[PDB]
């Protein structure tokens, strides 16, 4: 459900990393496989070709947490007006306070270590389970 | 209209209701002071500043900072999260 | 531009935010607000600077980029008890465990 449509038209696009995460661009392609992209560094830009109706996300390469592009979860290349590309702008979400320690613990403690740490069970499986975008994809769908 | 969120070892953090409200938790124990028996000050004056955070910077179009947390709070941290839900 | 503080004194602790423009004294009318004593039996601190109360917050150093909502500058008080101010005491807050060896 969640796939590229093959328009066969380009269309010219700026991938704008805001944010201080490495990005990594991933472009779903006509059987609505997960296909990444070269990662961008923190602050940095991309001219790139795509094309109308392609699907595009973004997540920080290294952990595959969230990123949101112009406050969103996909991106979508539209028409090119006067020759102009369209703007994809990247930057953190909001994370909720739990994602975000969830994050910084994941950062810390190798996945060996998760049951060592001194918390309840539920929180072991929180930790777990790992941003990934298999599971987004169902989520979007 | 502020409300008063008390920590385990007795600091009293006045916050906006509003901010409070961030957490379901939080509005139950109010429905207007509230003490938390297992929350110490060095994590709740965290969960403050997050509430603050979150307030200034949903919906907005300016650059969102990436809120940081320093790693000798972040377990405790997360736990408090995890009960106020948010 | 807003500015984002923490008005301290012994273990209270108010968040609230204010224009870098805005006075030292329209500060003490917020904190009166919430504490129910009135400017003239109010200090206001930055560090162990007293503020002058018609300075704004911006000359007095609190701006909208270090007083952060993720990171909020400390403006310290201090109450008069009848005749003369108690001194400035701002109680820590506690302090964190020892890192798991796992952390
Ligand atoms: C089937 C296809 C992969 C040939 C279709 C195609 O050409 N695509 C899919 C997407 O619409 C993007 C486009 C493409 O691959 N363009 C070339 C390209 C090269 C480098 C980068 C790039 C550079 N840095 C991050 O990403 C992006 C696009």
């Amino acid at each position: 459900v969640l796939r590229s449509v093959n328009s066969r038209e380009p269309s010219q696009v700026i991938f704008c990393n805001r944010s201080p995460r490495v990005v990594l661009p991933v472009w779903l392609n006509f059987d609505g496989e997960p296909q990444p992209y070269p990662t961008l560094p923190p602050g940095t830009g991309r001219r790139i070709h795509s094309y109308r109706g392609h699907l595009w996300l973004f997540r920080d390469a290294g952990t595959h947490d969230g990123l949101l592009v112009n406050q969103t979860e996909l991106f979508v290349p539209s028409l090119n007006v006067d020759g102009q590309p369209i703007f994809a702008n990247i930057t953190l979400p909001v994370y909720t306070l739990k994602e975000r320690c969830l994050q910084v613990v994941r950062s810390l403690v190798k996945p060996e270590n998760y049951r060592r740490l001194d918390i309840v069970r539920s929180l072991y499986e929180d930790l777990e389970d790992h941003p990934n975008v298999q599971k987004d994809l169902e989520r979007l769908t | 209209m502020y409300v008063k969120l008390i920590s385990s070892d007795g600091h009293e953090f006045i916050v906006k209701r509003e901010h409070a409200l961030t957490s379901g938790t939080i509005k139950a124990m109010l429905s207007n002071e509230v003490n938390f028996r297992e929350i110490p000050s060095h994590v709740l004056s965290k969960v403050c500043m997050y509430f603050t955070y979150k307030v200034r910077y949903t919906n907005s179009s300016t650059e969102i900072p990436e809120f940081p947390i320093a790693p000798e709070i972040a377990l405790e941290l997360l736990m408090a999260a995890n009960f106020l839900d948010c | 531009m807003d500015v984002f503080l923490m008005i301290r004194r012994h273990k209270t602790t108010i968040f609230t935010d204010a224009k870098e423009s805005s006075t030292v004294f329209e500060l003490k009318r917020i904190v009166e607000g919430i504490l129910k004593r009135p400017p003239d039996e109010q200090r206001l601190y930055k560090d162990d600077q007293l503020l002058d109360d018609g300075k704004t917050l911006g000359e007095c150093g609190f701006t909208s980029q270090t007083a952060r909502p993720q990171a909020p500058a400390t403006v310290g008080l201090a109450f008069r008890a009848d005749d003369t101010f108690e001194a400035l005491c701002i109680e820590p807050f506690s302090s964190p465990p020892e890192l798991p060896d796992v952390m």
